[PDB]
């Protein structure tokens, strides 16, 4: 086997000397580690055919970080193919070079690093601003010593455009890992370049033309309306990642945009359509243009106010997918399609995902609370939905009723009554607690609410720390607004919150409630059964400095993750 | 394969 | 009428999940199929079929009525398809266990020693807090027997009523009097188990 | 007592499945899951005891397909061990030559083998030739 | 297509058919199963689970299932009513008190629309003493004029004595077979 | 940004790999299956994965998932893009996308991978230009990757010049239950398979409505599509200025536009759907079909797709038009029709039984489809004027297109 | 013939538009 391998390798025949290299290639690809071959291979290194030097330095890069000591037998060889007539041949060397891991390598490739800069085949030119991309990476400082900046920078201002764009993509990427100082930003001139190579760029090419505007900043009108126009037919671009570089290089210039002009309204109107066209994407890219149009909601809202149809998840969407579109929906809802909205919740109410239910409802309460208008329908909806004898279903709706008594309970008693014999006999703790504080804070609708909380007082000592603290509460509203039915309700409840109950925070409550009815029972009305004030719901839109930030670093994986781009790598 | 070995090997 | 051997080999030939579950929803079909004509001359093919489904993991809720059909049967082949689904499918949680208290009442007085211990080994293993209160007075009956190869299985059955009924065990105690005698091992120890457990 | 026994292979098919305890069926294939997950991801110096659940989770496979056992904490460990071992060579030898492939043909007879063996997760045969006879006495009926 | 060989077939009798044996506890249900098929009148415990037979009469093998009518097994009658063409109606004459319950059962279950089929087949069980009723007072406190789209007969048959068994299979063969 | 993109299998085995930058490691795809495990039990897995402080960004394929390992903050759609022509230049090499071919073609797959982009920047994309230069059974590099115009090859030769159109029609049609149209969107797709000698710049013009408007010809029949999509190929620029659809075709089979708007039009094919289920006694199926269509055109291949019980069985099809086949894998009977007329009216009767014992789960209600394919009618009524070829020696070219229209995302919601 | 609409000539550009 490894005998044989080895001894087909030293042979002086070709067609041997192809199946060995074939054989330690589906060796490597099945999991076989063949590093220690590498030095055998070396000497059949330097071949006439193609594809057995492809394959030569697929393994010497595969086993270079393996074997640098043997790769210092390459140096040669690199610099020999480095200069062959062939274009193929000079791109694949650049490769290699550029690929492998040798500090010591990379040292003496400076040299056929220069030659190849100034290579005049355009995909000579690309290859060499790889390698030059490469070396900086792996070695800034060496970068540095070479010069190379200089010629990655002229490189965008000749032809090849898509080695311009190569070009542009390496000094940018450069620039990424640069500390900021001494930064390629081009002037205007350059911009207005790249923006006439941008037509002539390929679609790889046409996001590195496009990531260069990202950086920019423009300061006048004219120069951010003569970009925009720029960018505008880019939106009409089949590849989905160029239309969402120019939808953030479009967001990105909306900021000097003035609202004045007609351009901002005419980029806005042109906008609709193309994340329309990026809704309707691959199930891949359908998160990502979720998050894209999340993104940007926070920033231009108005820009997708008609934009609800295409909101709708599929009955064949993904789970991710219809997570996005019924967070789109609850960051777009809205009382013009208010009625859609609880259609499409109670139609998504019906699936058999238990987290896509749960979602739904907590989408539905969202927009219930949001907007007061449809707190009827919400309401109705909840009913709805705890009749439909669900048990997730009706915990969730238990959750949102309670929710919503203590953001709109001015005409919440007419649930009551409905909600007080609603098979309370679930045990989920958070609509437990959710029940108990519905029940002591609407405790005047319900005429057997001190019966309702006798069931719920036989594990009060063990059923939870906070279901314990809302029962406690619940006893103590109900005794100060009705203690006729409930004096001894009080002091059961006192007894076993502080006798038999060891926790601090609840003995402390506990302690506190038995003190303040013992000191002055009317001035517990005022104390404890106070009107309290509006609640402060939590906002849901991005700060404003994380929302600039993010409109800059669009398409990118913070963009996805939703968390800053320092705070995500590593 | 794996599976027509004998259990035990007896 | 496609054997169990078959289906295990058609299983054994897919290769995606989807694939795989799309054959065994096609064989649970054609079982439901032949299952809602009453047929009984394939039943045991179709019964193995169900118990691998079940086994590998796919639904036999409609493979219930089949199962309790062929323990009232006269086969023994389907008697003991009927005892491996009452074994595997059936529990006290499943509530279609309650119909097979007569039927075993019927097998429990069988001459035959094989459906006899194929119903005590199913009554054992599936034992329910109603089944033994209906069952408790048989079981008592053949702890007195002198079958060695059915002693073990009575002592089986009374611990596992015992077991599930600690309130029945009063009934137990003569009967498992004057037995540290027995020559065969397997009587010996139901007997010494009995006793532990008690 | 045995609460379940279920063989199981190195690739994590199931080969064989006995419960003497009823639970649910979403909650027993969720414990067969974290069974196989467990003894999936354990290591071969780890003695094959396993305490999960309160439970003597026993594991040793003496080939691909592996075999668990769950007891309560009242007996010793190496009593199980060996009514595994007894029951694998009473398997081989009403089979001959037990392979994998078998397993999966004849789930009947294994089935009904361990159901002859042991009922209810106690041990029903201590001796191995009177249990083979049985089991060949009741094929041959039909 | 060819229909030879079911022309042969019924030639020498071919139909079996079907029956289902429902009723009230200890009402002779299994009693009359058991002369029905073997002819003699056997003791058996109450029936917990259910009795499945078969009868051959006039070359038709109308099997028979015996549902007890227990509260454990009656709402397992359902079971026994896939793949059911038949229906046999045990009452108890003699059992005032369990008369209402007995009506009570079988007008449940002839509200099924799966049972819609199958004709009233009702027999005048406990015919052995003096308080059992005729073939018209109990129907009249079944009310089986009210069945409407439903084939009911009165027939009285006594598990001791066996008499009227073959009226009643005779009227149940006429209203599922209608063939010379 | 992907550090490396991998091909992975089924069972977890890594079909090729092959590291552009070299900053992730090798052995993280190892855990990736792990994770993904994990996330399809609890539900969260998602494509892009994350392995600690590098995310592993995997796209499920027919055989593989294209695993695509990243660790800085590296373009999440630049690598989606990439993905999606990797994925189309196998398929467009290798016409089946399974383990078959993985191991087959190593030897080109290494080079196509090592061509197609380096340091994580794709460099090379046409599936033309990669066969070209990279093929399984070396020259230098072409021209036309270096030359502005990658997507047309200069020196190409042809017999005839015939160009085959495709004006693919896609009626998607969301009806809830309540029997109202919620998501009622008509997507055109302009594909042209043009095969002519030389590179000609075709000049695409149609009966639109901004053009006709613009031209103040806004009075007749214009297709007025809200997203228009131009190929690569088609100028952007002469579009931004005056409609001006001036680009060169490719050679074959390619996407030159892909119309997309909304349809404020009745459906094609009108389905109201009957459950007479019994409680765990039989079910039926009223399914009546009335083809909304014009009467000259007929509906080629419809298969109207109705969910049956998950647990029914023994079923009965009673209907007039088109034969109904229930299959088991699918648990759902398809109303398959061979050709459907205009103002047809199909009227369907199922009946089934259902197994005595209730489920223990529900199965949901999965929305019915249907398949009809109606060619040579053209619903949105977007005429095309003319195609301009011209080619610089001069030719005289005959370009054909057919019109089809067939049901897309035509779902309606059960009752 | 081919199913999904049979191919028709196309022109060169809007003859009435000059
Ligand atoms: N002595 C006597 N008993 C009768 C007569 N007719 C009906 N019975 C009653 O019918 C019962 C028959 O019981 P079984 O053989 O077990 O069948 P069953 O009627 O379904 O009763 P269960 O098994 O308890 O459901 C007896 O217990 C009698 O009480 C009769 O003519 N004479
Ligand atoms: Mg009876």
């Amino acid at each position: 086997e490894i005998f044989e391998l080895k001894a087909e390798l030293n042979s002086d025949k070709k067609e041997k000397k192809k199946e060995a290299v074939k054989k330690v290639i589906a060796s490597m690809t099945v999991g076989k580690d063949v590093s220690a071959l590498f030095p055998d291979v070396v000497n059949c290194m330097q071949t006439d055919n193609l594809e057995l030097k492809k394959l030569v330095y697929l393994y010497l890069m595969n086993y270079a970080k393996s074997q640098p000591d043997m790769a210092i037998m390459a140096v040669n060889t690199f610099v020999k193919d480095c200069e062959d007539p062939n274009p193929l041949i000079r791109a694949l060397a650049v490769r290699t070079m550029g690929c492998i891991r040798v500090d010591k390598i990379t040292e003496y490739l400076c040299e056929p690093l220069r030659k190849c800069l100034k290579d005049e085949d355009p995909y000579v030119r690309k290859t060499a601003a790889v390698c030059v991309a490469k070396l900086h990476d792996i070695n800034a400082q060496l970068v540095e010593d070479q010069g190379f900046l200089d010629t990655l920078k002229d490189l965008i201002s000749d032809s090849n455009p898509m080695v311009v764009a190569n070009a542009v993509a390496a000094l940018s990427e450069i620039a990424e890992s640069h500390p900021s100082s001494n930064l390629l930003d081009l002037n205007p001139q350059s911009i207005n370049k790249l923006l006439t190579a941008l037509n002539e760029c390929t679609e790889w090419g046409q996001i590195f033309i496009l990531d260069c505007l990202a950086n920019y900043m423009p300061k006048d009108d004219r120069e951010a309306q003569s970009i925009c126009e720029r960018v505008t037919p880019r939106l009409s671009h089949a590849n989905s990642a160029v239309v969402l570089s120019a939808v953030k290089v479009l967001m990105k210039f909306m900021e000097m945009l003035s609202k004045d002009l007609d351009y901002y309204g005419t980029l806005l109107k042109k906008l609709a359509p193309p994340l329309v066209t990026l809704l309707s994407a691959e199930p891949e890219l359908q998160y990502v243009a979720l998050r894209n149009i999340n993104l940007i909601v926070q920033k231009r809202p108005e820009i997708l106010k008609h934009e609800m149809k295409v909101f709708f998840v599929k009955y064949n969407d993904p789970i991710y997918v219809k997570l996005e579109k019924l967070d789109i929906m609850i960051r777009l809802a809205s009382q013009a399609n208010i009625a859609q909205v609880l259609a499409e919740l109670r139609e998504y109410a019906t699936e058999v995902d238990v987290d896509f239910v749960r979602k739904a409802v907590r989408a539905i309460g969202r927009c219930a609370i949001k907007v007061e208008q449809s707190a009827e329908r919400c309401v109705s909806t909840l009913l709805d939905l705890i009749q439909t004898k669900v048990n997730y279903v009706v915990q969730e709706a238990i959750v949102v009723i309670k929710d919503i008594f203590r953001k709109y309970p001015n005409k919440y008693e007419s649930v009551i009554a409905t909600l007080c014999e609603n098979l309370d006999s679930l045990d989920e703790p958070e609509a437990r607690a959710a029940m108990i504080w519905i029940v002591g804070e609407y405790a005047e609708r319900i005429d057997n609410a001190d019966e309702l909380l006798e069931s719920f007082l036989e594990g009060f000592h063990d059923k939870s720390t906070q279901v314990q603290l809302q029962l406690l509460t619940a006893i103590v509203k109900l005794f100060l607004k009705k203690p006729t039915e409930t004096q001894e309700l009080v002091q059961q409840v006192l007894s076993l919150a502080t006798q038999d109950s060891d926790n601090p925070d609840l003995r402390d409550r506990g302690y506190i409630y038995w003190r303040l009815l013992s000191t002055d029972p009317v001035a517990a009305k005022e104390v404890v059964l106070a009107e309290k004030p509006l609640i402060s719901e939590e906002t849901d839109l991005i700060e404003p400095t994380l929302l600039d930030e993010l409109i800059c670093y669009i398409g990118t994986l913070a963009s996805v993750y939703h968390k800053p781009p320092s705070a995500f790598v590593e | 394969k794996g599976e027509n070995t004998s259990l035990l090997h007896p | 009428p496609i054997r169990l051997r078959e289906l295990i080999r058609t299983i054994r030939t897919a290769r995606t999940q989807a694939e795989e579950r799309e054959m065994i929803q096609k064989e649970c079909a054609a079982i439901r199929s032949s299952f809602r004509e009453e047929d009984n001359t394939y039943r045991c093919r179709n019964v193995a079929k169900l118990l691998y489904m079940h086994m590998l993991g796919y639904p036999a809720h409609f493979g219930q009525l089949e199962c309790l059909k062929l323990i009232a049967s006269q086969k023994f082949t389907d008697k003991r398809i009927g005892y491996l689904g009452a074994m595997l499918l059936l529990d006290e949680r499943q509530d279609v266990h309650l119909l097979m208290t007569n039927c075993i009442k019927n097998d429990l007085n069988h001459s035959t020693q094989f459906v006899q211990g194929l119903a005590l080994c199913t009554l054992g293993c599936m034992g329910s807090s109603e089944m033994c209160r209906d069952l408790a007075g048989e079981v008592e009956k053949l702890l007195k027997t002198s079958n060695s190869y059915l002693r073990k299985k009575a002592a089986l059955c009374a611990v596992h009523v015992i077991r599930k009924v600690p309130e029945l065990m009063e009934m137990f105690l003569p009967a498992t009097k004057n037995l540290l005698n027995e020559k065969n091992h397997g009587v010996l120890h139901t007997s010494v188990v009995l006793l532990t457990e008690m | 007592m045995i609460h379940f026994i279920l063989l199981f292979s190195r690739q994590g098919k199931l080969r064989l499945q006995k419960w003497y305890i009823t639970l649910p069926d979403k909650e027993r294939k969720k414990i067969t899951r974290e069974i196989v997950q467990i003894i999936l991801s354990r290591g071969h110096r780890t003695s094959s005891f396993v305490d999960w659940k309160e439970l003597k989770l026993v594991y040793k496979r003496y080939a691909s397909l592996y075999f668990c056992c769950a007891i309560e904490n009242q007996d010793n460990e190496l009593l199980t061990l060996e009514i595994v071992h007894r029951y694998v060579e009473l398997l081989d030898k009403y089979f001959g030559n037990v392979c994998e492939l078998d397993i999966i043909f004849n789930f009947e007879k294994a089935y009904f083998i361990l159901d002859e063996f042991i009922i209810g997760g106690e041990i029903q045969e201590t001796s191995k030739k009177i249990a083979v006879k049985a089991i060949e006495d009741s094929d041959m009926l039909q | 297509g060819n229909i030879f060989a079911n022309l042969f077939k019924g030639l020498f009798g071919k139909k079996e058919m079907r029956i289902l044996m429902v009723g009230l506890d200890a009402a002779g249900k299994t009693t009359i199963l058991y002369k029905l098929k073997l002819g003699e009148i056997v003791t058996t415990i109450p029936t917990i689970g259910f009795n499945v037979e078969t009868v051959e009469y006039k070359n038709i093998s109308f099997t028979v299932w015996d549902v007890g009518g227990q509260d454990k097994i009656r709402p397992l009658w359902r079971h026994y009513f896939q793949n059911t063409q038949g229906l046999i109606f045990v009452v108890d004459s003699n059992d005032r008190e369990r008369v209402n319950e007995a009506r009570e059962e079988l007008m449940r279950m002839l509200a099924e629309d799966e049972l819609r089929d199958a004709v009233l087949l009702v027999f005048a069980n406990k015919q052995d003493l003096p308080n059992a009723m005729n073939a018209a007072e109990i129907t009249d406190k079944l009310g089986l004029h009210s069945l409407r789209h439903r084939n009911w007969y009165i027939q009285a048959t006594c598990a001791t004595s066996g008499d009227g068994l073959y009226e009643g299979l005779d009227w149940l063969s006429n209203q599922l077979r209608n063939q010379k | 940004s992907a550090s490396a993109v991998y091909v992975l299998d089924l069972k977890g085995k890594v079909l090729i790999c092959r590291n552009y930058r070299g900053d992730v490691d090798m052995s993280e795809v190892e855990h990736f299956m792990p994770i993904l495990m994990e996330k399809e039990e609890e539900g969260m897995l998602s494509p892009i994965l994350a392995h600690g402080g590098v995310r592993f960004m995997w796209i499920k394929h027919n055989n593989l998932y294209l695993v695509a390992t990243s660790k800085k903050n590296a373009c999440v759609s630049l690598v989606f893009s990439f993905l999606y022509k990797v994925v189309q230049v196998f398929s467009e090499y290798f016409k089946e996308l399974e383990e078959e071919s993985i191991r087959d073609n190593f030897v080109i797959i290494y080079e196509l991978l090592d061509e197609l982009m380096d340091f994580g920047y794709p460099q090379t994309t046409d599936s033309k230009i990669l066969q070209e230069y990279i093929t399984q059974e070396a020259p230098r590099p072409p021209a036309t990757v270096t030359n502005a115009v990658s997507w047309r090859s200069e020196g190409i030769k042809y017999r005839k010049n015939e160009v085959f159109l495709d004006v693919i029609e896609a009626v998607n049609l969301l009806v809830s239950a309540n029997g109202n149209v919620l998501r009622s969107e008509i997507v055109g797709s302009i594909k042209m398979r043009v095969f002519l000698s030389g590179m000609p710049e075709l000049r695409l013009g149609l009966n639109d409505k901004v053009l006709f408007d613009n031209t103040g010809r806004g009075k007749s029949k214009s297709v007025e599509l809200e997203d228009v999509k131009f190929h690569q190929c088609v100028r952007l620029s002469r579009f931004e200025n005056d409609r001006t659809i001036s680009f060169i075709p490719p050679d074959g089979e390619f996407e030159l536009m892909s119309y997309r708007l909304n349809t404020h039009v009745k459906p094609l094919i009108w389905i109201e759907s009957v459950i007479e289920k019994h409680s765990h006694s039989r079910i039926e199926y009223m399914v009546k079909a009335k083809s909304q269509f014009k009467r000259r055109s007929t509906a080629n291949n419809v298969e109207i797709h109705i969910p049956v019980p998950n647990d029914a069985d023994s079923p009965k099809f009673k209907t007039t038009v088109g034969s109904v086949k229930w299959v088991p894998e699918n648990s759902e009977i398809v109303w398959s029709v061979k050709s459907f007329p205009g103002g047809k009216e199909y009227l369907m009767r199922a009946h089934f039984g259902l197994p005595s014992v209730e489920a223990e789960d529900k199965e949901g209600k999965p929305p019915i489809s249907v398949k009809f394919e109606i060619p040579y009618f053209t619903t949105s009524g977007i005429q095309v004027r003319y195609l301009k070829i011209i080619e610089k020696s001069g030719y005289q070219a005959l370009p054909w297109v057919r019109y089809i229209t067939q049901n897309g995302d035509y779902q309606l919601r059960t009752q | 013939d081919r199913k999904g609409g049979s191919y028709s000539q196309a022109a060169g550009s809007d003859s009435a538009q000059s």
